[PDB]
């Protein structure tokens, strides 16, 4: 009950934690351009 | 071939294809990303700066309706058609009148 | 009872077609080029122009362009127009055939 | 590494290699006025 060379990895984290909205993902538009976007 | 390469030649053989600069007169297709009209690819007739210390492309601002675009930091891009289909479809489909 | 897969079925190679072109009194489709169909006239000639250079164009001009523009303007583009109407299950492809020197064209000058 | 997962996203083979294309012969600049230029020039 006092052992910790098997932990879980990742319980060492925070415990706990289908389109992204805000994702260009269908706008075909260059990385380097992304200025075009810009408000303005 | 490369034309420093050949400098021995009088003239050009008929048949021949010559890849020559681009001059003031040529028709270009003018894009702004991103594409979401049919006028974002438009054709302009090239006027070629001499000014060594110009790097941008410049255009009309009345120009801008055709790409909502403006002068705060926006990228297009600018091929020249080199083929003589494309070249003479430029002038007569994607002219920008 | 449905036996095995004969050769008279797995053809992939689809059968020929006889060009059934319509007889001109009876062509629907209008007699006047498209922007479409004259751009696309206009860019093959000034291609077998860069290829061949033999018009039978008066005016001299320094590009094929212009030779090729002017003869569509002219009407002695040596093409023609094929408007392909429909394909009939029996084998026939109907077909409309315009001569573009005497159809209505849209482009300017 | 997969065959399959090659095609299916934004990055994959129908979206980026053959729905568009990186082309040769093509120029990109940052954009500005010009007064002077008619509607259909660009400087
Ligand atoms: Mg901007």
């Amino acid at each position: 009950g006092e052992d910790s060379s098997m932990d879980d990895i990742s319980a060492y984290s925070s415990p706990g934690l289908l389109d992204d909205p805000f994702s260009i993902e269908d706008v075909d538009i260059s990385l380097d351009v992304l200025d075009n976007l810009a408000p303005q | 071939h490369d034309i420093e390469g050949l400098k021995q030649d009088f003239r050009l053989e008929v048949g021949d294809i010559l890849y020559r600069d681009v001059v003031t007169g040529d028709v270009a297709f003018f894009n702004r990303q991103p594409s979401l009209e049919r006028s974002s690819i438009g054709v302009h007739r090239i006027v070629v700066l001499e000014n060594p210390k110009i790097s941008t492309f410049q255009m009309n601002v009345s120009a801008c309706a055709w790409y909502n675009a403006d002068f705060d930091g926006d990228q297009m891009n600018l091929w020249v058609p080199w083929s003589v289909m494309s070249r003479v479809e430029a002038e007569l489909l994607c002219s920008v009148r | 009872i449905v036996e095995s897969p004969s050769i008279c079925e797995g053809f992939v190679q689809a059968s020929s077609q006889t060009l059934v072109i319509i007889p001109d009194n009876e062509r629907i489709t209008s007699n006047v080029l498209t922007t479409f169909e004259a751009t696309r006239l206009v860019a093959v000639r000034a291609q077998q122009l860069a290829i061949n250079g033999s018009t039978m164009l008066k005016k001299k001009y320094s590009s094929p362009i212009d030779i090729a523009k002017q003869e569509l303007f002219n009407r002695k583009i040596p093409l023609l127009v094929m408007r392909c109407i429909k394909v009939t299950p029996e084998g026939q492809k109907i077909v409309e055939i315009w001569n573009p020197r005497e159809m209505g064209i849209p482009l300017l000058d | 590494p997969s065959i399959m997962r090659r095609l299916p996203r934004k990055e994959g083979r129908i979206r980026k290699s053959l729905l568009g294309s990186q082309v040769w012969s093509i120029s990109r600049s940052t954009i500005c006025g010009n007064s002077d230029l008619h509607l259909d020039e660009v400087g």
